[PDB]
């Protein structure tokens, strides 16, 4: 019965995500007309979080039958996209908490910058960056027949221990405590600085607004929190001890990799369907 | 006030003799006339290089390029066929209320809230194009402008006057000066013999180009007339108020001859054109959409929806081929 | 408006010049220009193209790879950076000015030329008649022809009239094969069909004798004609 | 009070038209509208090889 | 096909990136609607800054860019041309503070002041409203009581809080109290600090549609 909820479980985050981004990244192009540098970002959130979760069927599969037999024409590309596609949605959210604080804090000189000209060259960069990590992933995607049946694997040279865990260590520096540090700080001001404004005080409506303000702010940071911490934890834990497998340890690192692709799979109801523009859109 | 009750007896002599010739009334005399059905039309191009909301635009004789006048600051001359932009005039003061462009097509002229009307040579030597003259006098603001020559233009402003220019020397040749509130529109006849005016009292006058006197008053609306527009006959007119109706008036009947309302329309006219024919009518609203009427029989044939503000402009070609309308939406299309 | 060139000279072969020519008098950077070269003794011949705003670039079979066309807008000049120089390169280099837009007359003015001597698909427009002789007050017709249709599909045919008289650089008269240019007396008239086309001088005087040219603008590289010349 | 004396005069002057019966005008509308009609794309489409757009 | 069209498309896209540029640079400015009963102050506004139809005006503070434009010049039907100014940044009204006794006045300015803020293409600007010649009200408050122009006033006449009866009977004219701000400063004829208070006010109105366009908001 756990292979059967298994496969429900992916098979549902699959369809959620797919269509939530599916129908955000189009109802962008209907009515926003992607005009402006949020209308932008928001569009190029979607596309990345859908590719992301596009890749869910693969391991549905692989894990229902045992083997990889979708050839050795596939492994280097879907490894390289479910790899590639990661970076890409975190540098997005982290790009949109920074220009909200430049928006915010720097009144005068975001004249300058926040123009749709700089948000394209922006989402054109994240790409041109993310693209350092697709490539090695793309080349050494390697697919080695085990003793029983074939599996999608990275090898990377003589001294896999040393390769692996640097591999291993940048992801987690690059992926969980830069974007954390920086969402937490930039949202950390804009929220203090929010309080100063003559148009949030001194009323009931206005200290309404700020509170819904501060908390929709809080939900997002708590939600990129919950929904990616427990795979990088397992993983350090994992990557030290011997862990025997059980059918435990099946379950929770299928439930924890589904918990990292909620977050792609909640981000539109977070970042579109809350998002005011789109409120008063759809009234 | 001897004298101040005579003014009386006139208007009502002029009301009788008025209504002693009114005997047919229009709508019973075109009961016979077959309708002309639904009238679809869709948008064939979309001239988008504004950045701001266009107020005024006009064709050319040539029936392929026309102007436009924005709030940003520029005036553009485009080509229709192709959408492409010829000319592209940074004008100097950005509050710019009307367009003209030239019957030979030389020249373009432009005025607004700064008092000033100005005029542009298009066909130069030595490449851009350079203000040719700057009419200064008004006191109110241009409200409309209308070439008659290469050399000759006449002013509509807000100071309840019009005005009559020669452009080399510079001043006024005849002032026309009965209206009592601001005059909000103008339109020459087909043989620009003598023109129409349409201001803030809710009434219309008829000059005369070469004498500067009014010949006939024309009165039955119940707010400011925004637009104004002759038959191509040249023996009746147009307007469109704020009291979101229009109506046909006749030069020879000296009259009201019919009006165009609906029920469900509660909102004033900003704009009002005539077709080749004459046979229906065309008319800019504030609800964001402008309608097609049916001149000879008032009834609705048409709809034109493809605007997210008030369309504030709007001309038919010489040939008769297509419309153009503008809006503070920032965009005009081509509808055919 | 005036268009001067420098940088002529006697050269030796497998040598290098530079030529420039300062425009002053209109604004230069709305202007696409053209080098156009003429031989001792013979016809004109297209060199060069430079659009503006420096977006468009062409040149002819017989120069690509040794030319090469530059401007520098804030300064009014164009160049023409010439290497490997032939035998062939002789001849007298002409800066024409150009503007395209819907209605527009392009080639009218030509600049004043400067000498060059090195020491020692296409369409082609036929024009056979080479000389007449002709008296004042007559009428005269003369007649080009080309080996493909000059009519396109949006109904314009693009066929250019040239004079040149005795001593002076050319000077347009027709351009589009019907339109009389701005400055030119109404006895010029252009007519004629796809592949046939006709120039007609009625009440011609003096100052009308010259060589007459004629050029096509319906395709890169552009060509001109023989020429025909009315004596006195 | 010369503004009164010049409405005066104004008014008399535009007392004296002459007038037609309004069946005479709209007869001769309908019968431009009725001889016009042929020249007229917005009324009656033509076909797409003769339109421009 | 487009045979020399396409020099005609090319100089349609090198116009079309110049009026991208040029409408580019013109977006980064702020724009001043200055209002005003006729001669309160508003002709010493213009000097306590750097500095026909209507008057233009520019200057500078702190790398922002300004623009005041005047147009009591122009004396016709106010609603025929009223909604150009849609969408100017904030609008800036001056108020002669020792206009109570001439005649009046002061309800003519409250008059003008009444149909400005609740007007239908003004619904959402913020005011600057100045309340100008402090010195003279000092010397005639003394003279004569503000009972003169407001009957039902019930205080000392001093100085004060005859000013702060002013303010607020200024102030409590807007029907939007939660939608638009009215910010109020007793400026005088010397001691130009002024233009930091519109510079506060204009930072304060920039903040808010940075937090509307963001979808915050
Ligand atoms: C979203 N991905 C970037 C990862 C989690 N995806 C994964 O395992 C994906 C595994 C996978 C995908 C496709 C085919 C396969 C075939 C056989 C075996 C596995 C697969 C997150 C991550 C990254 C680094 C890290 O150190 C810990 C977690």
């Amino acid at each position: 019965v756990t292979a059967i909820t298994i496969m429900a479980l992916y098979s549902i985050v699959c369809v959620v995500g797919l269509f939530g981004n599916f129908l955000v990244m189009y109802v962008i192009v209907r009515y926003t007309k992607m005009k402006t540098a949020t209308n932008i970002y928001i569009f190029n959130l979607a596309l990345a979080d859908a590719l992301a979760t596009s890749t869910l069927p693969f391991q549905s599969v692989n894990y229902l039958m045992g083997t990889w037999p979708f050839g050795n024409i596939l492994c280097k590309i879907v490894i390289s996209i479910d790899y590639y596609n990661m970076f890409t949605s975190i540098f997005t959210l982290c790009t949109m908490s920074v220009d909200r604080y430049i928006a915010v804090c720097h009144p005068v000189k975001a004249l300058d910058f926040r123009t749709p000209r700089n948000a394209k060259i922006v989402n054109v960069c994240n790409w041109i960056l993310s693209s350092a990590i697709g490539l090695p992933v793309m080349f050494m995607a390697t697919t080695k027949y085990r003793q029983g049946s074939i599996d999608c694997t990275l090898t990377f040279s003589h001294p896999t221990w040393y390769w692996e865990n640097l591999l291993k260590i940048c992801v987690f520096i690059f992926a969980f405590i830069m974007p954390v540090l920086i969402i937490t700080v930039c949202y950390g001001l804009m929220i203090l600085r929010l309080k100063s404004v003559r148009m949030l005080s001194g009323s009931k409506e206005k200290d309404r607004n700020l509170r819904r303000i501060t908390r929709m702010v809080l939900v997002v940071v708590a939600v990129f929190i919950v929904c990616w911490t427990p795979i990088h934890i397992y993983v350090i834990i994992k990557a030290l001890i011997t862990i025997p497998e059980t059918t435990f340890q099946t379950v929770s690192w299928h439930f924890c990799i589904a918990l990292g692709y909620t977050n792609s799979c909640l981000n539109p109801v977070l970042y579109a369907f809350l998002d005011e523009n789109f409120k008063r859109c759809f009234r | 006030d001897q004298l101040r009750q005579e003014a009386e007896q006139l208007k009502n002599q002029i009301r009788d003799a008025r209504k002693a010739c009114a005997d047919a009334t229009l709508s019973q005399i075109t009961n016979n006339i077959d309708p002309v059905g639904r009238i679809q039309m869709r948008t064939r191009r979309t001239l988008r290089g504004h950045l701001a909301k266009i107020y005024a635009m006009h064709w050319g004789t040539d029936s392929r390029l026309l102007v436009s006048a924005s709030q940003d600051g520029k005036l553009i001359i485009w080509d229709s066929y192709t959408t492409n932009k010829v000319h592209a005039i940074p004008l100097r003061s950005s509050w710019v209320m009307t367009c003209a462009y030239a019957p030979s097509g030389n020249y373009v002229a432009c005025g607004g809230l700064d008092n000033i009307c100005s005029i542009y040579n298009l066909k130069t030597r030595e490449g851009n194009v350079r203000v040719s003259r700057e009419l200064a006098g008004h006191t109110g603001y241009l409200s409309c402008c209308r070439f008659l020559d290469d050399n000759q233009i006449v002013t509509s402003s807000g100071d309840t006057t019009c005005a009559l220019w020669d452009i080399e020397t510079g001043q006024q040749t005849t002032t026309f000066t009965g209206h009592t509130g601001d005059v909000m529109s103008l339109s020459l006849a087909p043989d620009t013999r003598l023109f129409v005016s349409g201001a803030c009292d809710a009434s219309a006058k008829l000059w005369d180009v070469r004498e500067g006197m009014c010949r006939q008053t024309f009165t039955g609306h119940e707010s400011d007339i925004n637009a104004i527009c002759f038959f191509p006959n040249g023996n009746a007119f147009a307007t469109g108020s704020d009291d979101a109706t229009c109506r046909l008036f006749d030069l020879r009947a000296d009259q009201e001859l019919m009006t165009y309302s609906h029920d469900n329309i509660i909102c004033g006219i900003t704009s009002v054109s005539f077709s080749k024919s004459g046979r229906l009518l065309l008319a800019g609203y504030d609800d964001f959409n402008c309608n097609v009427w049916d001149a000879l029989k008032a009834d609705r044939a048409g709809v034109l929806a493809g605007h997210d503000n008030r369309v504030s402009c709007l001309g038919v070609t010489d040939d008769g081929m297509a419309v153009a309308t503008g809006s503070w939406d920032s965009f005009l299309k081509i509808w055919n | 408006v005036q268009l001067v060139e420098s940088g002529g000279g006697l050269v030796q072969p497998g040598g290098s010049r530079k030529l420039s020519c300062s425009a002053s008098g209109f604004a230069f950077s709305s202007f696409g220009m053209h080098w156009v070269r003429q031989a001792p003794e013979k016809g004109l011949e297209w060199v060069a193209y430079i659009s503006s705003g420096s977006g468009t670039i062409y040149y002819a079979d017989t120069v690509k790879g040794r030319f090469t066309i530059s401007r520098d807008d804030p300064k009014n000049t164009l160049f023409l950076q010439m290497t490997s120089l032939r035998s062939e390169d002789t001849a007298m280099y002409y800066c024409v000015r150009s503007i395209y837009y819907y209605g527009s007359s392009p080639f009218d003015f030509w600049g004043q030329g400067t000498t060059l001597t090195v020491s020692s698909s296409d369409i082609v427009m036929t024009q056979a008649t080479s000389s007449v002789p002709v008296t004042p007050g007559e009428s005269v017709s003369i007649s080009c022809r080309s080996s493909k249709s000059l009519l396109h599909s949006n109904g314009n045919t693009y066929l250019y009239w040239f004079l040149q008289r005795p001593g002076q650089s050319p000077q347009l008269l027709i351009y589009r094969m019907s339109n009389l240019a701005s400055g030119v007396p109404d006895r010029f008239s252009g007519s004629g069909s796809g592949t046939a086309f006709t120039l007609t001088i009625s009440r011609l005087e003096a100052e009308d004798v010259g060589v007459y040219y004629c050029m096509q603008h319906l395709e890169y590289p552009l060509t001109f004609g023989a020429g025909t010349k009315l004596e006195l | 009070i010369a503004q009164a004396r010049k409405l005066v005069e104004q008014l008399k002057m535009e007392a004296n038209i002459d007038r037609i019966k309004v069946s005479k005008a709209a007869a001769d509308l309908m019968a431009y509208c009725e001889a016009h009609a042929k020249e007229d794309p917005l009324l009656t489409p033509v076909p797409a090889s003769e339109n421009p757009f | 096909l487009s045979a020399e069209d396409k020099a005609a498309v090319e100089r349609s896209k090198m116009i079309d990136r110049n009026l991208r540029e040029d409408g580019e640079k013109a977006a980064r400015e702020v724009k001043l609607l200055l209002l005003g009963a006729g001669e309160s102050g508003k002709s010493t506004i213009v000097k306590q800054m750097k500095i026909t139809g209507i008057v233009e005006t520019h200057f500078t503070f702190k790398d922002l860019h300004f623009k005041m434009f005047d147009v009591g010049g122009q004396r016709s039907e106010r609603k025929k041309w009223i909604h150009c100014f849609e969408g100017v940044t904030a609008i800036i009204f001056c108020v002669a503070l020792s206009d109570y006794d001439l005649v009046n006045r002061m309800h003519e300015s409250m008059k003008l002041f009444d149909s400005i803020c609740n007007n239908k293409w003004f619904t959402d600007t913020s005011i600057i409203l100045f309340l100008n010649k402090k010195d003279l009200f000092e010397e005639k408050i003394k003279k004569s009581p503000l009972t003169i122009c407001y009957p039902e006033y019930a205080g000392s006449n001093t100085y004060e809080e005859a000013a702060a009866y002013i303010q607020c009977q200024f102030e409590d004219l807007n029907k939007r109290k939660d939608t638009k701000e009215i910010y109020t400063h007793f400026t005088c004829a010397t001691d130009t600090k002024n233009v930091q208070f519109v510079f506060d006010a204009v930072t304060d109105v920039i903040i808010k549609n940075n937090l509307k366009d963001c979808g915050l908001f």
